[PDB]
């Protein structure tokens, strides 16, 4: 997470929860409850069990790694590099 | 809907497809900007290059 961190994680992100509303290239994550110019199908209301809260990057589809909506006009939404589990 | 999560997993597999068709749209819409660069030489080929 910061310069010196060497945090372990599951695996595919899954089921990480992390204070995490930044990308890898400087974009800044877009609220789940809130709605920005970029439309979004993923409503908390359907999925409270999917700990949907603020604007962090979370893993809510079960997909390959965590993704998040980005509040760029030329980037809807990007996906998430997290640290993998290799023990 | 708005307080009940019933039949979530169906409205979440949609969504799925949703973003599937989004997310592959985006690349046309980039394509649009310059058709050069999306049908004749590299950066197709290069941009898309592997994913699954």
């Amino acid at each position: 997470y910061v310069e010196f961190s060497e945090e372990c994680m599951h695996g595919s992100g899954e089921n990480y929860d992390g204070k995490i509303s930044k990308t890898m290239s400087g974009l800044e994550c877009q609220a789940w409850d809130s709605q920005s110019p970029h439309a979004h199908g993923y409503i908390p209301s359907k999925f409270p069990n999917k700990n949907l809260k603020k604007n962090y990057c979370r893993n809510p589809d079960r997909d390959l790694r965590p993704w998040c909506f980005t509040t760029d006009p030329n980037k809807r939404w990007e996906y998430c590099d997290i640290p993998r589990c290799a023990a | 809907g708005s307080v009940e999560k019933l039949t979530a997993d169906a409205e979440l597999q949609r969504l799925k497809n949703e973003r599937h068709e989004e997310a592959e749209l985006e690349r046309l819409k980039s394509e649009a900007a310059d058709h050069d660069k999306k049908e004749a030489e590299r950066k197709a080929l290069e941009d898309k290059l592997a994913d699954y």
